């Protein structure tokens, strides 16, 4: 019952403002045509009202992406989104998303033979979001486990400290992986909630209840 | 608590003519914010505890799952692989400037605050 | 300065950090499902059987195996 | 058994019962028991003074809570809602706009007004809370607050500002027909009231001309006085726009 | 290599308690406190060129 | 009680002391963004404190 | 005490101690940032040296390119299969 | 009188108690054994097996039997 | 509030709301350390019923002496063996 | 914090001889020893909010094992049979009566405080 006390400025703050009115960014309102004033400023909260809160959903969505990617880097530590179905799991949730919101529009109602084929490339968003966030997760850690047995096989081999210059050249393309494997994690994070403010933001359109009335000149 | 410029107004009437000027360094300190004073040293918190047993706890489970795995020296390994990355992240990154960097992203940090100027509050 | 009263408050989680990993926990142990290399058995098959026969190689695996696939319990001979 | 029962339900579980439990805490015991239907006269007269003596240190939420409960069972106590007025006025920072607009809308039910009261909740709407409230608030309960403010002659053109930022096209159209024309000719004979013609008239004017099948003769006389009065002060024309 | 889960509707589940948290703990916990933060800057920067001229007006100490 | 009256202004803003007595009228303008600036970002940097 | 001693040893290792000036790298090593390059891989390369000699006698789950530790070459330890190397070093364990 | 400064805390365990909970529920999680009513098996068993085969009748009793014996899964039929 | 008002209900209810003397059972009980021993009994005898009541068709785990419940006295209800039970209740229940 | 009675000491010799006797209210009150206020009601705590969760999901868990044992009704019924005898030590235990013969069993509370008397520490 009691909250916490914050520091103003705190840095943790100042980077959940600035990531937070990045994905805001991504979808901004549409500027009316009338000036806006006390007139227009119920038509403002009420267009307002019909967005959907995807500045909201796509920070949730890189805030909780990005730690888990990161999880994988973590030394005794693994990614949740190296798993098929917590990456893909999100990827069918942001697409599900989408369509409930699309299908909220017109009448919770499914919307010649053209109609099939763009069904198909909508549907494969559902597989592509999620796909895309596990793969980058897996075949990234799958070749730090390949490399990581060939850089133990030369110590194994040929002595321990006996001999350093090709033990010293697999292990500098192994710490290059986890370098890259740091710049996936963070991107691919950045990809998922870029593509969720595409494809949310495609039924983010209502039309604005404007002025029925005016009193000109 | 009441406020503080009805206390300096309290106390700036009251006094004499006399003792006025010594006493202005009284009323200062009387109307002064409060900021609490460095407390006793506490080693850990029960939450603070609770996080370093759990972290701890966290890696012996991992690392007794990672050492009975089939590629359990790759995965040793590759615990390596990663805490080399910790310690790198701690010489290259430049901690100063990514504090000011995070601190322009907010715009409430990024500028100073704008609002109230003398002018228009004086009260004469 | 107000930094002597912000080290006043030591560490402290996230506000609902208890109902996440509540959340998180309870998807591990409310599976439906018997625990990941193990079979429900009949209580009569319980209770005559050793403890040694109960247990499967593969579900105890060498904490430091000298040889890829080294087990820490035999199990049941009996085929 | 069949009397058994019987006997235990003809003395233990009557409404003097559910009363004497209710006796602990009346603000939340009253407004849903009214919620449910209980609106018995001779039970709030027993809620009233339970509560008398707690009125003063009561929240917000607490009052606004009790003032309903006693709207909806039409009981009137002068010296309870003396003490309401009187925890409004001295809490008038803490209320907030969806709060207020049903404690005047209880105040208006029965005519109950002070000029302390009409100024305390003015400041609140206006200067205590988010000027975008109104907007949240739906041109059913903002007309209701005008016309407690025209009936008692008080003229406070900041909260008239205020509360006229409410009714717009949005607000007036999640409204009923029969309710939107109750709203409409509520809020243009208090606007008319007290000369103030803000901007936002055209959005009450405009749904009365929008649909005038709805109004008599007489009504859209007075509305297309309002009109005049509207375009004489706003120093233009009155034109409904079509999409398009 | 691990491919399929043991369930892949608690792998989702998974997925699903961990956004509900961050979901929850943004709208509850910290975009109130981003918010606080955030618009007592931006109201102030928004309003200083009126507040100062409105005080201004006011006061009769000139 | 003049005294008085500017030993309060002074216990709460110090900054004042920065404009001479004789000059503030000629800071004055119709309009607030019209006042000269020439006391303007000085009292501003005045009223942060000795830090 | 025991936390407030441990956070001030470690901000003294963490800036005061550093081994790039005491050994004097300033001769061998052009600049602090190819320091803790070669720091990062010498961190690597011991990690990888220290967790096979915590334990070497033991047959390699990883594919070793037909290559043999030290004078085995037909142990279990260099056996490809590992169900006919699990029964040579039972033979092996019994006499070491 | 000091009543009102003895209602100001409220309920709190016994000062050890969460060192108790730990010990008993660590004596009831780390047994060291199959847990009462199932049986270790190989991974190969445990991925070719359904779910309902890898239940057994006995560990899923009937919460309000009908009948006293009454068992919620069937289990495997293959014998 | 939720809770203090549930503290409030409940001292009304242990102390102030008496069945005893509202009901008038000094009519027909001797002493209230008397009414206190029925009550109990009492409490019983409706929670045995209750939980019967709860669910009847049952066949019962403890033993019945030689007796039947209603007119069943030939179906699974009343059957001795439990395995026989069983069978008769799955032919009962796709009719019921 | 210094001790009330120096400061007794200290307030009674710098008051004057004509306000003494007024201000003797008021040096009392000064030393009286601190007794906190009722604070604001507060529902439950959080370990108590623990206690109640975790007694109910304790019984929860108890009646739903069981309700799945072999005797089952028997089971449920005594639960009856137990909880009627709490009800029943409700009625019958004389809590006034157990109060005092528990404050009996300790020599603290069985006896009045027997130390230093009024002759023995007056000070004249
Ligand atoms: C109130 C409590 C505060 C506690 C104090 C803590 C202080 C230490 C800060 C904690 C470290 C957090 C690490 C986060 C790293 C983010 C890096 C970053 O912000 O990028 C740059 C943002 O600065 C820029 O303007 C952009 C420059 C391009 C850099 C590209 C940034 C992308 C990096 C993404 C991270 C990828 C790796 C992930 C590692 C975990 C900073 O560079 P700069 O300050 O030198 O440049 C500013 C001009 N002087
Ligand atoms: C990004 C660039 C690279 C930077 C360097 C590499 C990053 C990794 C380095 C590892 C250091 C991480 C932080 C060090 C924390 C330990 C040192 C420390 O400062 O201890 C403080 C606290 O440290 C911790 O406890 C943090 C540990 C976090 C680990 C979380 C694991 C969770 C396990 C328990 C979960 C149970 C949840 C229960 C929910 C109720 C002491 O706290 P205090 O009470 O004295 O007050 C100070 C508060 N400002
Ligand atoms: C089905 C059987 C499962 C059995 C498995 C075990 C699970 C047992 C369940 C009970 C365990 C305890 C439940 C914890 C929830 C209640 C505690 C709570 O309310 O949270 C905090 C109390 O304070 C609050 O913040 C209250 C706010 C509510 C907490 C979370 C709200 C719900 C968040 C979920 C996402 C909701 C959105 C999606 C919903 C569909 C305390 O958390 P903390 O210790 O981490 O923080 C203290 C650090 N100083
Ligand atoms: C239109 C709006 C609807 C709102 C609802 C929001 C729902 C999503 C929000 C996120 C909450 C997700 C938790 C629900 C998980 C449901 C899983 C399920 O139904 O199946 C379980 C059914 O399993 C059981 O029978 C045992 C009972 C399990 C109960 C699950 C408790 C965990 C709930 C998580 C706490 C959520 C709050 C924590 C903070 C977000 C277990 O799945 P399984 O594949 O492993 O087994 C299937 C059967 N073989
Ligand atoms: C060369 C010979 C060595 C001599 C041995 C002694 C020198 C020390 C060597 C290293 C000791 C490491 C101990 C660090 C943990 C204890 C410090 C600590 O936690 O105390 C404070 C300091 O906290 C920290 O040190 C946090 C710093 C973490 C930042 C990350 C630094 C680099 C990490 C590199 C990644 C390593 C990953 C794993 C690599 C194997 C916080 O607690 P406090 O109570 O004193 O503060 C008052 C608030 N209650
Ligand atoms: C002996 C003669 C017969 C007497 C009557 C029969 C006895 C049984 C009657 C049952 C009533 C038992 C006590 C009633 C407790 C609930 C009512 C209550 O008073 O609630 C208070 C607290 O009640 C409880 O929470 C007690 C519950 C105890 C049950 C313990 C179950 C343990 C489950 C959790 C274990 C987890 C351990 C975690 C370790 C860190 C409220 O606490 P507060 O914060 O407002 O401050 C008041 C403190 N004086
Ligand atoms: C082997 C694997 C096991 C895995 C199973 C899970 C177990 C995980 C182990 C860690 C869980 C947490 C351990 C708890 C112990 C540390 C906490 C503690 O020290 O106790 C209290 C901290 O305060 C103390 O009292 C410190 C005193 C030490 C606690 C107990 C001492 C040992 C008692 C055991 C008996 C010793 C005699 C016999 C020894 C052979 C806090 O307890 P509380 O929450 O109930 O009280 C708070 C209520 N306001
Ligand atoms: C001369 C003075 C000696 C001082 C020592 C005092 C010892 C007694 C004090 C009370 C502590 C008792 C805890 C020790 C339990 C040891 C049980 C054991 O060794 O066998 C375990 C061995 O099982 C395992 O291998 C798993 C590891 C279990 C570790 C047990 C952790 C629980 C420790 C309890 C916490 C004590 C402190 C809590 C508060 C008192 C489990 O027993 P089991 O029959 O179920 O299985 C046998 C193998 N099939
Ligand atoms: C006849 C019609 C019925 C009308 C319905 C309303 C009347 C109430 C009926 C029964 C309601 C029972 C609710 C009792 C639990 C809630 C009371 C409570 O916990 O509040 C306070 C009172 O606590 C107690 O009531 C504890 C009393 C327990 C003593 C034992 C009494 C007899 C128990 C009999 C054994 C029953 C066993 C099970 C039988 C089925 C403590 O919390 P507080 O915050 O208000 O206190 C301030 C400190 N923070
Ligand atoms: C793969 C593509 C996606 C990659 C991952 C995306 C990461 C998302 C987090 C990065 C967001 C940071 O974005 C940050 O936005 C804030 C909004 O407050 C801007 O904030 C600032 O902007 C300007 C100029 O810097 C200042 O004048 C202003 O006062 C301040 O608001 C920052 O300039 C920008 O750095
Ligand atoms: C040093 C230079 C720094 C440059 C910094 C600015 C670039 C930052 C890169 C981060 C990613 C840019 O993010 C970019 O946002 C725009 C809108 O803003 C998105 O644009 C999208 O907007 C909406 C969303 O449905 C659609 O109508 C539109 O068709 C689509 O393009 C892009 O898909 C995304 O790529
Ligand atoms: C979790 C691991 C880390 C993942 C983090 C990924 C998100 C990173 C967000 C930071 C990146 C954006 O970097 C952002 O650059 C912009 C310019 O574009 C800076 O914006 C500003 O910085 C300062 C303001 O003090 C000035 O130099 C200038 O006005 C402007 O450049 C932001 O201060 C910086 O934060
Ligand atoms: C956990 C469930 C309960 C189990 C409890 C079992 C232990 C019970 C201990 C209490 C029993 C002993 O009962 C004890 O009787 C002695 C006399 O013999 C009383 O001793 C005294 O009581 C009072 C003192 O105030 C006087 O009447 C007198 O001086 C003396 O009789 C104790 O006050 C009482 O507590
Ligand atoms: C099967 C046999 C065992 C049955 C169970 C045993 C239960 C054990 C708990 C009962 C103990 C209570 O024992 C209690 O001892 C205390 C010691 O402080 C005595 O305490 C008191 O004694 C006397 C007389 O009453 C007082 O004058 C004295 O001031 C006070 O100390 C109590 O008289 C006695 O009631
Ligand atoms: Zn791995
Ligand atoms: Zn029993």
């Amino acid at each position: 019952s009691s909250v916490r006390d914050v520091k103003t400025g705190s840095l943790p703050t100042n980077f959940l403002t600035g990531v937070y009115r990045f994905w805001r960014s991504q979808n901004p309102a549409e500027k009316p045509h009338d000036p806006v004033n006390d007139r227009l400023l119920p038509a403002v909260v009420d267009a307002s009202d019909k967005r959907a809160s995807i500045g909201t959903w796509a920070t949730t969505f890189f805030c909780t992406i990005i730690s888990c990617n990161l999880l994988g880097l973590m030394p005794f530590n693994e990614a949740p989104t190296s798993g098929l179905g917590f990456a893909t799991g999100l990827g069918v949730s942001v697409w599900a998303t989408a369509t409930i919101l699309g299908l909220s529009k017109t009448g919770f109602k499914f919307p010649f033979i053209f109609v099939p084929l763009e069904t198909i490339s909508y549907t494969f968003r559902a597989v592509s979001l999620g796909v895309r966030l596990w793969v980058n997760m897996l075949a990234g850690h799958t070749l730090l486990h390949i490399l990581t047995g060939m850089a133990l096989a030369l110590p194994f081999s040929l002595g321990f400290f006996s001999m350093v210059p090709a033990t010293f050249g697999v292990c500098c393309l192994l710490s290059a992986l986890v370098g890259l494997e740091y710049l996936v994690a963070v991107l691919q994070s950045g990809v998922f909630s870029i593509l969720s403010t595409v494809y949310v933001g495609e039924f983010n359109h209502d039309k604005f209840i404007g002025p029925a009335a005016k009193i000109v000149k | 608590e009441g406020n503080s410029v009805a206390g300096i107004i309290k106390s700036v009437n009251e006094t004499s003519g006399a003792n006025l000027l010594s006493s202005l360094k009284t009323i200062k300190a009387q109307a002064a914010p409060i900021y609490p004073a460095a407390a006793s040293s506490t080693g850990y918190s029960t939450q603070a505890k609770i996080a370093l047993f759990g972290a701890l706890s966290w890696i012996l489970y991992r690392a007794d799952g990672q050492s009975k795995a089939h590629e359990w020296i790759v995965d040793l390994n590759l615990n390596v692989l990663q805490a080399a990355w910790l310690i790198s992240f701690s010489s290259l990154i430049p901690f100063r400037a990514v504090y000011f960097a995070f601190r322009g992203m907010a715009p409430a940090t990024a500028s100073t605050l704008n609002g109230l100027k003398t002018f228009s509050s004086i009260s004469l | 300065s107000y930094s002597a009263y912000f080290a006043k408050a030591g560490f402290q989680f996230p506000a609902g950090l208890s109902a996440l990993v509540a959340g998180i926990v309870a998807l591990n142990v409310c599976t439906g499902r018997p625990t990941k290399g193990t079979k429900e058995i009949s209580n009569a098959e319980y209770n005559a059987t050793p403890i040694g026969y109960l247990q499967s190689p593969d579900q105890h695996p060498t904490a430091f195996p000298k040889v890829p696939g080294m087990k820490d319990v035999h199990g049941s001979p009996h085929h | 058994s069949q009397n058994l029962v019987s006997t235990f339900a003809n003395k233990v579980i009557v409404e003097e019962n559910l009363v004497n439990v209710a006796e602990i805490d009346v603000p939340f015991w009253s407004y849903w028991l009214s919620s449910a239907g209980f609106t018995s006269k001779d039970a709030f007269v027993k809620f009233a003074e339970a509560v008398k003596p707690k009125v003063a240190a009561l929240s917000t939420s607490d009052i606004t809570n009790l003032t309903v409960a006693f709207k909806r069972a039409n009981y009137y106590d002068k010296d309870l809602f003396t003490g309401i007025e009187a925890n409004v006025s001295a809490n008038f920072t803490k209320f907030e706009t969806e709060q207020l607009l049903q404690i005047v809308a209880t105040f208006d039910a029965f005519n109950h007004s002070s000029v302390a009261f009409l100024d305390d909740v003015a400041d609140s709407i206006t200067y205590c809370n988010h000027y975008l409230a109104p907007v949240r608030a739906g041109a059913d309960e903002l007309a209701t607050l005008l016309t407690y403010y025209a009936k008692n002659g008080h003229e406070r053109a900041d909260l008239l500002a205020t509360v006229a930022r409410g009714f717009s096209e949005v607000s007036l159209g999640k409204l009923s027909a029969a309710q939107r024309k109750d709203t409409v000719l509520s809020a243009l004979k208090a606007f008319q009231t007290f000369g103030f013609y803000p901007e936002s008239i055209e959005a009450v004017i405009g749904a009365a001309l929008v649909s005038p099948a709805e109004y008599s003769a007489e009504e859209l006389k007075e509305v297309e006085a309002v009109k005049v009065a509207a375009e004489n002060a706003l120093g233009g024309e009155f034109v409904l726009i079509q999409e398009g | 290599m691990k491919l399929l889960p043991e369930s892949l509707q608690q792998e989702a589940a998974t997925a699903a308690v961990v956004a509900s948290w961050v979901l929850w703990h943004l709208d509850t916990q910290l975009l109130p406190t981003i918010m606080r933060e955030h618009k007592l800057h931006a109201c102030w920067a928004a309003a200083a060129k009126r507040y100062n001229e409105k005080l201004f007006k006011l006061n009769p100490s000139y | 009680r003049l005294l008085k009256l500017w030993a309060k202004r002074l216990l709460v803003s110090p900054e004042l002391a920065i404009v001479p007595l004789n000059e503030f009228d000629a800071q004055l303008a119709s309009k607030f963004e019209g006042i000269s600036p020439k006391y303007q970002e000085l009292l501003s940097a005045v009223a942060q404190g000795n830090k | 005490a025991v936390t407030s001693f441990l956070g001030k040893a470690f901000e003294k290792y963490f800036y005061d101690f550093s081994a790039y000036e005491q050994f004097g790298l300033n001769r061998f090593l052009s600049s602090k940032g190819q320091y803790v390059a070669l720091r990062h891989v010498g961190f690597v390369m011991v990690g990888v040296n220290v967790l096979l000699a915590a334990n070497f006698p033991f047959n390699p789950p990883f594919p070793t390119i037909g290559m043999c530790p030290a004078g085995w070459e037909g142990t279990w330890v260099c056996q490809a299969d590992k169900a006919k190397a699990l029964e040579m070093y039972k033979e092996w364990k019994k006499s070491n």
